[PDB]
């Protein structure tokens, strides 16, 4: 993350990092919504352009981690996936639309002080909280400065990175790019004439854009880091998958319904 | 148990459940404008 | 997305 502070120990118990088995590298960030379901961005698994198409045999889920590389023997829980559900009408070629995915764990994890899930939006919270101007916290171990042929010169961060970015009016997100923006993705970031910087970069993708409810006092995942046009570029904002606008598909896939 | 996460989500063990706020928390509420 | 080596993990994940 570009222009952020260091996350506190336990500041985000729902963070997950899609680790690659071999070679062992950080693919993306993820989010825990149940003891056996993990939410990510559909491009972290399926992206024909970058020849991306992982199997369940490719992935390894790391939960409760606060170091980038360090195997936290006593606090991080590693798990393995079972199935991988990618949205059917995912637009990986015209605008990365419906960029959301769900991974089922082959084992409900032992929830600790560090492994503790996020809440999904309810009609009221989506309505009350999701207002242009309202800030949303985004976490992730990705790039601290936009890089093409990437890697360390202190670009990647040691521990979790946090940054709170305000939401942008839709007409401004649309008039920010040339890509067909739908109502299945919103954008966030400080305007050029604004007094602050920051943004999600490469490696943070998949990660949760959360918001703390003021009426209720719990956290709500309002989006998932989908894509941006360069990290922290004046006049360009970060796009996130609208979690609430795609919630039905989450219910329809998890089947955690009426009771 | 306390629940299977059911409606205990979002409630951070090292914070919300421990009455302790985080360093950048206030920034959020300050932005929603509507105070209590 | 690239590599600045990552520390050891219990290999019954790898095999
Ligand atoms: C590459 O990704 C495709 C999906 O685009 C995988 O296809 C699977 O196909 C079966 C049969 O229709 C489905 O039941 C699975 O759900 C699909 N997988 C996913 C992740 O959606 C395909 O298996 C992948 N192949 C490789 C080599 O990774």
């Amino acid at each position: 993350i570009v222009e952020g502070q260091d996350a506190e120990v336990g500041l985000s118990p729902w963070q997950v990092m899609l680790f690659r088995k071999s070679p062992q590298e950080l693919l993306c960030g993820a989010s825990l919504i149940s003891d056996r379901w993990v939410l990510t961005a559909a491009h972290c698994l399926l992206y024909p352009p970058w020849d991306k198409n992982f199997t369940v045999d490719d992935l390894l889920v790391r939960i409760g981690k606060h170091s980038r590389t360090r195997y936290e023997r006593k606090v991080e829980k590693i798990s393995m996936l079972d199935k991988i559900y990618i949205h059917p009408r995912y637009n990986w070629k015209e605008n990365l639309d419906r960029d959301i995915a769900l991974l089922k764990l082959k084992r409900p994890i032992e929830l600790s002080d560090y492994i503790h899930p996020v809440c999904l939006p309810d009609k009221q919270t989506a309505a009350k909280l999701l207002h242009a101007g309202f800030k949303g916290r985004v976490t992730g171990w990705g790039n601290r400065r936009e890089t093409w042929t990437t890697s360390v010169a202190e670009v990647q961060p040691s521990v979790l990175q946090v940054v709170n970015l305000p939401l942008v009016e839709r007409p401004v997100c649309k008039a920010s790019t040339r890509i067909r923006i739908t109502d299945n993705m919103f954008c966030a970031g400080y305007k050029p004439g604004e007094g602050k910087r920051g943004d999600a970069c490469e490696g943070d993708s998949g990660g949760p854009f959360v918001m703390k409810s003021p009426y209720n006092n719990r956290w709500y995942q309002m989006g998932i880091v989908s894509w941006g046009e360069g990290c922290d570029r004046d006049g360009k904002y970060g796009f996130y998958t609208h979690v609430f606008r795609l919630k039905k598909w989450i219910q329809k896939v998890i089947d955690r319904l009426g009771s | 148990t306390f629940g299977a996460g059911e409606a205990d989500c979002g409630l951070r063990p090292l914070f919300e459940k421990k009455q302790v706020q985080d360093q950048t928390e206030k920034e959020l509420f300050e932005s929603y404008i509507e105070g209590r | 997305h690239n590599d600045g080596d990552f520390e050891e993990i219990p290999e019954e994940y790898l095999q």
